[PDB]
C-alpha cells in the first residue's frame, strides 16, 4: 500500500487528513451525513441560550392590550367560537 | 403521563440501548437532530423548540463505548451529561464494580436519574439493561438497582438481562459473577426477563437466514422485545396491558420473577411474503420450543403465565381462537392452580422495519412474556459451573483484593439454590 | 481527554 | 427619566466598566460608531437612562474612567466599543500607584480626585432626575480601592439623598496576585460600610468556580469572567431600562432588602447559566431557574449561603412569563429551606419583572440577597490582616505616605464590628 | 432530476433506451471488473438469477445496468458481449459520476478522488428513482455472502417511479 502514500507526500494538504471513521458501529447504524453536523450555538456570545432578540420582545399591555378587532381577526384565524327543559317535554 | 427511564449499564447496556432508542426514535417519526419534520412521551422529553431528547441515562465504567456514541451519529440526540462514562474498566469483576471504582459513578448517574424521574410525571417502570456474566454490567448494575429500591421506591423495574449461555461464552469469570449477580435480581427487581445469546444466535441462522449475524442484529431483535413491551404504554389500541398489569399477571408469587421471551414474525423480506402469518401460527411459532430468547426447553416443566404482546391489525374475535388453539395443543402444559393463564393485549400500529436492517415489515406480532417452571435449568447450568469453580477457589485473589469477603460466595449459592427450591415447589 | 465533547466549539483544534 | 452615573476606577474596574458597556449596549442595539441599529422602540423610549444625546446624534455614555495608570485607559479605548466613551472622561494620571491605599486615597490621588468630582458635578447636574450612581472597583489594589472609595466618599456630602451603588471586587484569597490584600481592602470596608449603601460582593474564587462548573471552562480569559458580571449588572438595573409588569428600582431593591442601615452587603447571581454542549438541552423556565439560583456556586461571591441564612433576597426577574409561578416558586423555596430564611422576617422574598427579555436569551433573573454568612469571607480577609499586623508586615509603603497605626486598628475593629452584626441577627 | 441522459443508457443490440423505459422495474447497478475473479465467479449466478425470476412472471420485474471498470473499450466489450442486460458506455463520464456518488472504488481514490470509503469490485446495488441508497446486496461487505446475497433483493419494494 506504498502507492497510496505517493500523493500525500506531506499530507498536511487536508486531502486525506480526517477522512475515516471505520468502526462497527458506523458500519452498522449511519446515514447519509448526520455525524459530521455542526452545533449551533448562540449568534449573541455566551449568555444567549438560543436565538431570540429585539425582533421578538412585545411587552404585556401592548401585546395583549391591542384593540378589539384587531384581536376579534387574530383569534377567528384561531378558533375564536331543579332542571328546565324547552316547551317540548313533559 | 407517562415514561419510563432506560438505565443502560455496562457495554451490551450501551450497544442494545443504541439500537433500541435508534428504534424508538424512527417509529415516532424522530431524527437525530431531535426535529419532528402527543406519543413522544414514554420516550422522550420536549424541550421548547421541538428538541426532542431521550429518557434514558448511558451508564460504563470504561470510556470506550459511550465516548463512541457521543462520536457516532447520535452525538447530538442524547444529552451530553446524560452520557456517563468512568476511566478504568471493571475487569470482569463484580467486586470491582460493588466494591472498588463503581461508586465515584453511582453518584453522577443517580444524580441524572434524579434529574429525569423529577421532570415529568408518572414514572411507569424504571427499565435496566445489563449483560449480568460480565463486569460494569454485573456490578456497577447491582449498586444502582439496589440503591433505587430503597430510593425510589414502590416503583416497578424490569431488568432486561443479557445472562450468560452454557457453551457460548466470551468470558471464563462469567460463572463466578453471574451467580455474584442473582442476589440483585431477587430481591430488588420486580420482573427480570431473561435473553440470552445462544437462543437468539440460532434464532438468526434459521430464520433470518443470516449465515453471519452480529451483535448489531442481536441488538436489532432484542430492540423489536421491548418495543412491542412499551408500544401498549405510548400508542393508543385495543384491550391493553402496561406496567403496572404486566406485575399483577405474570407473578404469581413474589419471588417468582424470571420469565423468558419469545418474538414473531422474524422472517426476512425474500420469505416472509409467501406465507399467511396469521394469528393462528404466530402464536404457535412464538410457543415453539425453539422459538425462545432463552436456551430453555420448555416441555422439561409446565407453564405458569403468559402476557401476548400481539401489535398490529388484530380483532380480540382472532386472539380468542389462537388461546384455544395453544390450550388445546398437548405439548405446553399448564399448573394445576392458574386455570386461566393468557393475560393479552392488542395494540393498532404494526411494528416499524428498519431500512437496511434484515426485517420486513409485517402488520402484527407476537412477544410472549412467559414465566415457566423450565426456566429452572437455565439456572441450574451455573449451578454446576460455579460448583466447579468454588471446590479449589480459582478466580478468589482478584475478588478479595478488591472488596470482597469470602461469605458472599457461599450466600449466592444458597441464594441460587433457595431459587431453585422453589421452581420446583410451585409445580407438583 | 476531560472535556472533548465541549473543547472545539469555542476555540476549534 | 431616571440618569444613572456609571464611574468605574482600577484596571480592573475599567475592565468590567468596558464589558459592561458592551451588554447594554447590545441590549439596546447601539452600534460601536455611536448610531442606533434597528427599529426595536422597548429598547430606545428609555434611553437616557444611561445614555445621553450629544449634537450630531451619538448616544454618548455617562460614563466617567479613573485609572492612576496610562494603563487599561487605552487597551480599551483602541479595543471594541471604546470608541463610545468620552475623550474628555479620561482622566489618567501618570506616575503609578501600584498597591497602595495611600497612593490613591490620601497621597497622589487626592490631587487628581478634585478633577473627577468635576466631571462627575458637569455630568449630573445638566439633569437634576438622578436615581443613583454606580461604582466598579476591586478593593484588592492600589488605584480602584484608594481612589476609588476616595471618589466613593466625597460623592456622598455632596449628593447625601440618592444611592451609590458599588460592584466591588473583593479580595478573592486562593488566586491573589501581589501579597498586599489583606491591607488594601480591611482598610477600604470601613467606608463601604459609612458611607455606601448598596454594596455587590463579587470574588474571582466564585467566578472562576461558576466558570470551571456551569460553565466547565477550561482557559476562562478575563474577558468572559467579566461577561459574567457584566451580565448581573445589566439585570440589576433591567426596570430602569425597560417597562415591567411588577416594576422594580434601584431604590425598591435598597428600600426592600438591607435592614438597619449598615447591613447593605450582598450576593449576586444570573442563572440560565449552562454551558454551550447542553444549551439547546433545557426546558427554561421559572421552577428550574429558582433550583439554579439558590444552590451555592452560582452565587458569584465565595461566601456559601448555606452556612448561613438569607435575611432578605430579591429574586429581579426578565422576560416573558406567568407571575404566579414566580409567587409559588418563592413560597415553595422559603418552604422547603425554612432554616435557610430568618424567622422574624416573614416573606423573605423580592419578585419583580422586567418584561424584555436580555439580549439571546428568553428568561432570566438577577438574584441578589444579603446573607449572614457573608462574615465568612470578612473574617477570612481580618484573619490575613491581623496574621500581617501582628509582625508587622510590609507597612513602610503605607506609614510613608503619611497614615498612623491607629487608622488601621480602626478599621480592623469597624469592621469587626460588621462580623458581630451579623453573627446577633443569624 | 434525470440520473441518466438521453443517450446513456444501451441495451443489447445497442438501441438507446431513456429513462422513461426504467419505470416499474427493480432497477440495479452492477459495478464489475472484466477480469477480477469475484466478478468472474459472480457472474453466473447472476445470469441465472436475472434469467429464471425474470421469467417467472408476467412483468419484467428486475432490470440490472452494468457499469464497467475495465481496462480498455476492447476487454469492455468483450465482457459486453458475454453480458445481455443493460449497460453505459465506458468513457462516458456518467461511469465516473456513478462511481463517485456510489463510493464503489477500487484503492485509487487517493490520486484523483481522496474521500475515504471504498466497497469494491464486483457490487450489486439496487438504486432509487433520484439515486438513493436503495439497499445493499452484502457480496463483499460486511455480511460478504457470496452469490447467495442475490437472493436479498426486495424488487417489489425497490421500484424505479
Ligand atoms: N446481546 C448482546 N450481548 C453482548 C453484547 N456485547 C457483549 N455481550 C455479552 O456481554 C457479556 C460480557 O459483558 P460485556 O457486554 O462484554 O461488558 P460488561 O457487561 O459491561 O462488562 P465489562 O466488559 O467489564 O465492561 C458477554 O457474555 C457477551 O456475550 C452485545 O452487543 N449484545
Ligand atoms: N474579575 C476581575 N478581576 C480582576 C480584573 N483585573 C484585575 N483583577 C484582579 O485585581 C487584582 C489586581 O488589582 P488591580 O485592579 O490591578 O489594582 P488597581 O490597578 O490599582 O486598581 C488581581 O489580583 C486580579 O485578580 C478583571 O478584569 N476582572
Ligand atoms: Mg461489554
Amino acid at each position: 500500500k506504498l502507492t497510496s502514500w505517493r500523493i500525500p507526500h506531506p499530507l498536511y494538504t487536508e486531502l486525506p487528513q480526517g477522512s475515516k471513521y471505520e468502526t462497527h458501529y458506523r458500519q452498522s447504524y449511519d446515514y447519509e451525513d448526520w455525524a459530521r453536523r455542526p452545533v449551533r450555538l448562540s449568534k449573541y456570545g455566551l449568555l444567549g441560550h438560543d436565538d431570540s432578540g429585539a425582533e421578538s420582545w412585545t411587552t404585556e399591555t401592548r401585546s395583549e392590550y391591542e384593540p378589539p378587532r384587531l384581536r376579534r381577526d387574530q383569534l377567528k384565524a384561531a378558533g375564536q367560537w331543579m332542571a328546565i327543559h324547552v316547551s317540548r317535554t313533559h | 403521563m407517562r415514561e419510563v427511564i432506560s438505565i443502560h449499564v455496562g457495554q451490551a447496556g450501551i450497544q442494545i440501548g443504541n439500537a433500541c432508542w435508534e428504534l424508538f426514535c424512527l417509529e415516532h417519526g424522530i431524527q437525530p437532530d431531535g426535529q419532528m419534520p402527543d406519543a413522544f412521551n414514554t420516550f422522550f422529553s420536549e424541550t421548547g423548540a421541538g428538541k426532542h431528547v431521550p429518557r434514558c441515562v448511558f451508564l460504563d465504567l470504561e470510556p470506550t463505548v459511550v465516548d463512541e456514541v457521543r462520536t457516532g451519529t447520535y452525538r447530538h440526540l442524547f444529552h451530553p451529561e446524560q452520557l456517563i462514562s468512568g476511566k478504568e474498566d471493571a475487569a470482569n469483576n463484580f467486586a470491582r464494580g460493588h466494591y472498588t471504582i463503581g461508586k465515584e459513578i453511582v453518584d453522577l448517574s443517580l444524580d441524572r436519574i434524579r434529574k429525569l424521574a423529577d421532570n415529568c410525571t408518572g414514572l411507569q417502570g424504571f427499565l435496566m439493561f445489563n449483560a449480568v456474566g460480565g463486569g460494569t454490567g454485573s456490578g456497577l448494575g447491582c449498586l444502582l438497582l439496589e440503591r433505587l429500591s430503597v430510593d425510589y421506591g414502590k416503583k416497578s423495574k424490569l431488568n432486561f438481562c443479557s445472562w450468560p449461555s452454557p457453551q457460548v461464552s466470551t468470558a471464563v469469570v462469567e460463572p463466578y459473577n453471574s451467580v455474584l449477580s442473582t442476589h440483585s435480581l431477587l430481591e430488588h427487581t420486580d420482573v427480570a426477563v431473561m435473553l440470552d445469546n445462544e437462543a437468539i444466535y440460532d434464532i438468526c441462522r434459521r430464520n433470518l437466514d443470516i449465515e453471519r449475524p452480529t451483535y448489531t442484529n442481536l441488538n436489532r431483535l432484542i430492540a423489536q422485545v421491548i418495543s412491542s413491551l412499551t408500544a401498549s404504554l405510548r400508542f393508543d389500541g385495543a384491550l391493553n396491558v402496561d406496567v403496572t398489569e404486566f406485575q399483577t399477571n405474570l407473578v404469581p408469587y413474589p419471588r417468582i420473577h424470571f420469565m423468558l421471551s419469545s418474538y414473531a414474525p422474524i422472517i426476512s423480506a425474500e420469505k416472509a411474503y409467501h406465507e399467511q402469518l396469521s394469528v393462528a401460527e404466530i402464536t404457535n411459532s412464538a410457543f415453539e420450543p425453539a422459538s425462545m430468547m432463552a436456551k430453555c426447553d420448555p416441555r422439561h416443566g409446565k407453564y405458569m403465565a403468559c402476557c401476548l404482546m400481539y401489535r398490529g391489525d388484530v380483532v380480540p374475535k382472532d386472539v380468542n381462537a389462537a388461546v384455544a388453539t395453544i390450550k388445546t395443543k398437548r405439548t405446553i402444559q399448564f399448573v394445576d392452580w392458574c386455570p386461566t393463564g393468557f393475560k393479552c393485549g392488542i395494540n393498532y400500529q404494526p411494528p416499524t422495519v428498519v431500512p437496511g436492517g434484515d426485517l420486513a415489515k409485517v402488520m402484527r406480532a407476537v412477544c410472549m412474556i412467559s414465566n415457566s417452571t423450565a426456566i429452572a435449568e437455565v439456572f441450574s447450568r451455573m449451578d454446576h459451573k460455579f460448583d466447579l469453580m468454588y471446590a479449589k477457589r480459582a478466580f478468589v485473589h482478584w475478588y478479595v483484593g478488591e472488596g470482597m469477603e469470602e461469605g458472599e460466595f457461599s450466600e449466592a449459592r444458597e441464594d441460587l439454590a433457595a431459587l431453585e427450591k422453589d421452581y420446583e415447589e410451585v409445580g407438583i | 481527554r476531560e472535556d472533548y465533547i465541549r473543547s472545539l466549539t469555542p476555540r476549534p483544534a | 427619566m431616571r440618569e444613572i452615573v456609571h464611574v468605574q476606577g482600577g484596571q480592573c474596574g475599567n475592565q468590567i466598566g468596558a464589558k459592561f458597556w458592551e451588554v447594554i449596549s447590545d441590549e439596546h442595539g447601539i452600534d460601536p460608531t455611536g448610531t442606533y441599529c434597528g427599529d426595536s422602540d422597548l429598547q430606545l423610549e428609555r434611553i437616557n437612562v444611561f445614555y445621553n444625546e450629544a449634537t450630531g446624534g451619538r448616544f454618548v455614555p455617562r460614563a466617567i474612567l479613573m485609572d492612576l495608570e496610562p494603563g487599561t485607559m487605552d487597551s480599551v479605548r483602541a479595543g471594541p466599543f471604546g470608541q463610545l466613551f468620552r475623550p474628555d472622561n479620561f482622566v489618567f494620571g501618570q506616575t503609578g500607584a501600584g498597591n497602595n491605599w495611600a497612593k490613591g486615597h490620601y497621597t497622589e490621588g487626592a490631587e487628581l480626585i478634585d478633577s473627577v468630582l468635576d466631571v462627575v458635578r458637569k455630568e449630573a447636574e445638566g439633569c437634576d432626575c438622578l436615581q443613583g450612581f454606580q461604582i466598579t472597583h476591586s478593593l484588592g489594589g492600589g488605584t480602584g480601592s484608594g481612589m476609588g472609595t476616595l471618589l466613593i466618599s466625597k460623592v456622598r456630602e455632596e449628593y447625601p439623598d440618592r444611592i451609590m451603588e458599588t460592584f466591588s471586587v473583593f479580595p478573592s484569597p486562593k488566586v491573589s496576585d501581589t501579597v498586599v490584600e489583606p491591607y488594601n481592602a480591611t482598610l477600604s470596608v470601613h467606608q463601604l460600610v459609612e458611607n455606601a449603601d448598596e454594596v455587590q460582593v463579587i470574588d474571582n474564587e466564585a467566578l472562576y468556580d461558576i466558570c470551571f462548573r456551569t460553565l466547565k471552562l477550561t482557559t476562562p480569559t478575563y474577558g468572559d469572567l467579566n461577561h459574567l458580571v457584566s451580565a448581573a449588572m445589566s439585570g440589576v438595573t433591567c426596570c430602569l431600562r425597560f417597562p415591567g409588569q411588577l416594576n422594580s428600582d434601584l431604590r425598591k431593591l435598597a428600600v426592600n432588602l438591607i435592614p438597619f442601615p449598615r447591613l447593605h452587603f450582598f450576593l449576586i447571581g444570573f442563572a440560565p447559566l449552562t454551558s454551550r454542549g447542553s444549551q439547546q438541552y433545557r426546558a427554561l423556565s421559572v421552577p428550574e431557574l429558582t433550583q439554579q439560583m439558590f444552590d451555592a456556586k452560582n452565587m458569584m461571591c465565595a461566601s456559601d449561603p448555606r452556612h448561613g441564612r438569607y435575611l432578605t433576597a430579591s429574586a429581579m426577574f426578565r422576560g416573558r412569563m406567568s407571575t404566579k409561578e414566580v409567587d409559588e416558586q418563592m413560597l415553595n423555596v422559603q418552604n422547603k429551606n425554612s432554616s435557610y430564611f430568618v424567622e422574624w422576617i416573614p416573606n423573605n422574598m423580592k419578585s419583580s419583572v422586567c418584561d424584555i427579555p436580555p439580549k439571546g436569551l428568553k428568561m432570566s433573573v438577577t438574584f441578589v440577597g444579603n446573607s449572614t454568612a457573608i462574615q465568612e469571607m470578612f473574617k477570612r480577609v481580618s484573619d490575613q490582616f491581623t496574621a500581617m499586623f501582628r509582625r508587622k508586615a510590609f507597612l513602610h509603603w503605607y506609614t510613608g505616605e503619611g497614615m498612623d497605626e491607629m487608622e488601621f486598628t480602626e478599621a480592623e475593629s469597624n469592621m469587626n464590628d460588621l462580623v458581630s452584626e451579623y453573627q446577633q441577627y443569624q | 432530476l434525470i440520473l441518466f441522459p438521453e443517450g446513456s443508457l444501451k441495451n443489447s443490440n445497442n438501441t438507446v433506451i431513456p429513462q422513461s423505459h426504467l419505470k416499474g422495474k427493480s432497477v440495479a447497478l452492477y459495478f464489475a471488473d472484466g477480469a477480477d475473479p469475484k466478478c468472474a465467479s459472480l457472474l453466473p449466478f447472476l445470469l441465472n438469477y436475472y434469467r429464471t425470476m425474470n421469467e417467472g412472471g408476467a412483468n419484467q420485474k428486475i432490470e440490472i445496468i452494468f457499469v464497467s471498470l475495465d481496462r480498455d473499450r476492447e476487454a469492455f466489450e468483450s465482457h459486453r458481449a458475454h453480458m445481455p442486460w443493460l449497460s453505459i458506455d465506458l468513457e462516458n463520464p456518467l461511469t465516473e459520476i456513478l462511481k463517485r456518488h456510489f463510493r464503489v472504488m477500487k484503492e485509487y481514490e487517493v490520486p484523483t478522488y481522496g474521500y475515504g470509503s471504498r466497497t469494491g469490485v464486483p457490487s450489486v446495488i439496487v438504486i432509487g428513482s433520484d439515486g438513493r441508497e436503495a439497499q445493499f446486496l452484502p457480496i463483499c461487505s460486511g455480511l460478504e455472502e457470496g452469490d447467495r446475497a442475490l437472493l436479498r433483493w426486495d424488487w417489489r419494494n425497490t421500484k424505479f417511479a
